[PDB]
């Protein structure tokens, strides 16, 4: 071990604002508004109405 | 013109009238001490605790 081969895979992440193309397994609810809720956008987090 | 046998005596007058301005009072506030720095937050709220 140190002389037997590895295999490296880096991934790099972008945020951004544009329309997500890779996500998690995470499963949607339906929605609900005009109540004070915890919320999840594309995985933007946040409380509020 | 100082002289020590010489005065000046006012013959008409005017009548003035002035202004002054003073500030009495300033405007009050009031500040949110949770919601301005843990804006709806459960986990933040607990850490300013
Ligand atoms: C001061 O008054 C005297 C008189 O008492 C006069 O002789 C003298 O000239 C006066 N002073 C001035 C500077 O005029
Ligand atoms: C004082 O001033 C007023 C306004 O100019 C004038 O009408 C009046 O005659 C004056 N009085 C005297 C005693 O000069």
């Amino acid at each position: 071990v140190g002389y037997q081969p590895y295999r490296v895979v880096v991934l790099s992440f972008e945020l951004l604002n544009a329309p997500a193309t890779v996500c998690g397994p995470k499963k949607s609810t339906n929605l609900i508004k005009n109540k004070c809720v915890n919320f999840n956008f594309n995985g933007l987090t946040g409380t509020g109405v | 013109a100082y002289s020590n046998n010489s005065i000046a005596i006012p013959t008409n007058f005017t009548i003035s009238v002035t202004t002054e301005i003073l500030p009495v009072s300033m405007t009050k506030t009031s500040v949110d001490c949770t919601m301005y720095i843990c804006g709806d937050s459960t986990e933040c709220s607990n850490l300013l605790l």
